[PDB]
RNA sequence: CAUCUAUAAUUUUGAAUAAAAAUUUUGCCGUUGCUAUGGC
């Protein structure tokens, strides 16, 4: 009964590139910080836009995991 | 045969059979009616019928169940969807059947359908636990034994129709194939202290929010299988949760006495505390008396987006909104006051003087409890119930700061466990029919002083206009 | 076996009497004939 | 094995507060409070099972 | 004219202290809940004080035991209610006695102490 | 889920036993009668 969950927070329009930036919560239980991939795919399909249009960097993983 | 026409016919139909609905009321309103139904999915109550009911000849009915102690319902409601035009009933033979949903301490699970307002609901079918689902290894890592064993405690159908969930004090979660009511998963809680106590959908979804003793909120998703979320923060146990369409739920737990609305996308939950204080309310009374402690909280749900009810164990039932901490309003007893015990009794001696003088007066009067608490959504109409064989429906001052009593109906007799709303009829006239799940005893202990003369059954309420 | 739980519990009960019976300012022989057939009623189960 | 609600804390030294104080209990993911057991239990079962089937 | 058998009883904020201090008790296992139980306690001389509920049917049951609280030198109370004192003291059938026993080793321990002298005065 | 079979009402021979074409309040116990209810 585990999967990953995905939110978003502070989003932000930004026109100036033509695009959006916010922060990224991955909640996952009985994992281990689910892959950079599968979370393009995930915020592309939730966005609408296109896989490799989006874009993701920067994670850390909460200390006893997690989140 | 495009998808695109194929919307734009159905919202057709839908259009001509408003226009003639305007063609039959008139024997602008569009716009009005459109309006509200689309505007449903925000914003504060809007459904205005409170004064609109005809509460005193309501019809009434009480239907005897084979078994004891039904300790939950739920009923589900196929609704003409209006985002896309089908409906949100699953079968075509379903074609908007009404189905309520009954579990019962003798580990009873019941689906009967309420389709009609003036007949009784016709036990479609049943199933039945027993101690011959007892995990044989207590690893608990498999308690993934598909029948209940211990004390079923509530129930909800996911509002797709498809499946119904339920659990109990035995850690487990039991979701079901409706009509067939079969057990299609068993999702194990995994924790020693975890007994469910109270289950919740979010309205037309498919997220289920699930109350455990272990302090804590856990979230799934139905369709997915899956262990969402795991929220922590509540002090003692908690107790009664319920929710609306957005990602909010309302938990009261109960001996630390708060109450909790969680925002669950960005993660927050806003904290409420009661604490009436007894020496302020006597001196206010003064200025011009039993008044009694919050000793816990009991059931809560939401009306709307900002404000909500909520269920104490001394009376009190107060209305709160999200701003202001303290319940903007507050109401006393209103359930009155427990009878007071019988002098002989009390005594066990002869001197009918001794017996009274041990009675004591009034340093022992009680109150009734909240035991039920519901409203409708978005509406400005709530029922509450108690063991006093009467549920007291009420209309919230449309002002939102406060709420009045409208009426009483005393068709109610024992405990009232659960209280559900149907609507059926036209939009102009919508038949209401209010069922409540009434039995011997509370749904958690038996803690009861035997109440007399009750019966485990269904009360049924249909009230028009 | 059923002995020693049917006296045992008899044991408890004939405390409950003692201790209002002593207690009180004066007794209730109804109040006794209350636990009397409650236990008569357990033996009856049994 | 005991984390504080949310976090995991493996630091003996916390100095809790009331709301702490209450919130103490058993880790989500640790099996004395939770999900499958440890290597050792895994270990023994595994033997447990294998001198059986052989 | 005569006092009833069952004072003290406390007013409701007394009872609130008095029922959740009993609660978070049953829940940490220094709690002897039961009539017997409690006079057992009494007895073996390892209680830090003694509840009671004063509307039992009848009441002289448990009207009993503060003789030996008086001779023993424990405080004592009568809350208004076996069926609160029994939801709040964590078991299935209204309670009418209960007995909060010794250990030093208690992380309520503070607690316990404020709300017995509370007590004391009480009396 | 849909289909199909049978059960439950019709279409027809028909008085129909009958042969034929299609379709779609209770675990126990007690009180009450032109459904209501009380006790465990």
């Amino acid at each position: 009964s585990d999967a990953v969950t995905i939110r978003t927070r502070k989003v932000i329009s930004n026109p100036l590139l033509a695009r959006k930036q916010f922060v990224v919560d991955v909640l996952h239980p009985n994992r281990a910080n689910v892959s950079k991939d599968e979370l393009r795919e995930k915020l592309a399909e939730v966005y609408k836009a296109e896989k490799d249009a989006v874009s993701v960097f920067g994670f850390r993983t909460q200390f006893g995991g997690g989140k | 045969e495009n998808p695109a026409d194929k919307r734009r016919r159905l919202a057709k139909q839908y259009l001509e059979n408003l226009k003639s609905e305007a063609n039959d009321i008139l024997t602008d309103i569009i716009a009005s009616r459109l309006k509200e139904d689309v505007a449903e999915q925000q914003g504060r109550v809007f459904r205005y019928f409170g004064d609109k009911l005809l509460i005193s000849e309501a019809k009434q009915s009480f239907t005897r169940v084979g078994e004891n102690n039904l300790t939950c319902i739920s009923c589900f409601q196929p609704v003409l969807n209006k985002y896309t035009f089908e409906e949100s009933s699953n079968g075509d033979k379903n074609k908007g059947r009404l189905f309520a949903y009954t579990v019962s301490k003798d580990l009873q699970l019941t689906k009967y359908d309420i389709t009609d307002f003036s007949k009784r609901p016709k036990k479609l079918k049943y199933a039945k636990g027993g101690a011959k689902y007892i995990p044989t290894s207590k690893h608990e890592y498999e308690n993934t034994t598909e029948g209940h064993y211990d004390e079923i405690l509530t129930v909800a159908a996911s509002p797709d129709g498809k499946y119904v969930v339920t659990g109990g004090r035995d850690r487990k979660l039991i979701v079901w194939s409706t009509e067939s009511l079969s057990p299609v998963k068993v999702i194990p809680t995994k924790d020693r202290r975890g007994e469910v106590l109270s289950l919740a959908f979010r309205k037309n979804s498919d997220q289920l929010y699930a109350s455990c003793a272990d302090f804590k909120i856990r979230t799934y998703s139905i369709n997915q299988f899956s262990q969402l979320e795991i929220l922590y923060g509540h002090h003692d146990i908690v107790e009664d949760i319920s929710a609306l369409a957005m990602e909010r739920c309302v938990t009261v737990g109960a001996r630390d006495r708060t109450a909790m609305l969680w925002k669950i996308p960005d993660e927050t939950r806003l904290t409420f505390r009661g604490g009436d204080e007894p020496q302020k309310l006597l001196r206010r009374w003064m200025k011009e008396p039993l008044f009694f402690c919050e000793g816990s909280i009991d059931v809560v749900s939401m009306v709307d987006d900002f404000h909500f009810i909520t269920g104490s164990d001394n009376g009190n039932i107060c209305l709160w909104s999200l701003a202001k901490k303290k319940p903007i309003f507050t109401e006393r007893i209103a359930h009155g006051i427990l009878p007071e015990p019988s002098f002989n009794d009390i005594s066990g001696e002869t001197d009918e003087e001794l017996r009274k003088r041990q009675l004591q007066g009034k340093k022992l009067l009680q109150p009734f409890w909240i035991t039920s608490l519901y409203a409708i959504p978005y509406s400005n109409v709530f029922i509450s119930g108690s063991w006093s064989g009467s549920l007291k429906v009420w209309k919230i001052s449309d002002n939102l700061r406060s709420f009045e009593l409208l009426g009483e109906l005393s068709g109610a007799k024992g405990v009232v466990t659960k209280i559900q709303v149907v609507e059926s009829g036209k939009h102009g006239k919508e038949k209401f029919r209010i069922l409540a799940s009434i039995a011997k005893e509370h749904r958690l202990g038996r803690w009861i002083a035997n109440v007399s003369g009750a019966r485990n059954g269904i009360y049924s309420a249909v009230i028009d206009q | 076996k059923n002995k020693g739980r049917i006296s045992r519990y008899l044991a408890n009960k004939c405390s409950m009497a003692s201790r209002i019976d002593n207690y009180s300012e004066e007794p209730s022989n109804v109040f006794g004939s209350v636990l009397k057939k409650q236990v008569e009623q357990r033996l009856e189960f049994y | 094995h005991i984390a504080v609600g949310k976090q995991i804390v493996n630091i003996p030294s916390f100095m809790v507060r009331l709301d702490s104080e209450k919130h103490i209990d058993f880790a989500p993911t640790s099996p004395f409070g939770g999900a499958r057991p440890g290597r050792v239990a895994r270990r023994n079962a595994a033997r447990k099972a294998e001198a059986s089937g052989e | 004219a005569p006092n009833p058998k069952a004072f003290p009883l406390a007013d409701a904020a007394l009872t609130q202290q008095i029922l959740d201090v009993v609660q978070q008790a049953a829940n940490l296992r220094q709690l002897k809940k039961g009539a017997n139980e409690a006079t057992k306690t009494l007895n073996r001389g390892i209680s830090e004080f003694i509840i009671m509920a004063a509307d039992c049917e009848p009441i002289e049951i448990l009207l009993h035991l503060p003789l030996l609280c008086e001779d023993k030198n424990v405080p004592y109370v009568f809350v208004p209610s076996r069926v609160a004192l029994g939801r709040a003291c964590g078991v299935s059938r209204p309670v009418i006695a209960a007995s909060i026993t010794t250990n030093d080793a208690s992380a309520i321990k503070t607690q316990i102490y404020a709300v017995k002298d509370k007590i004391e005065t009480l009396l």
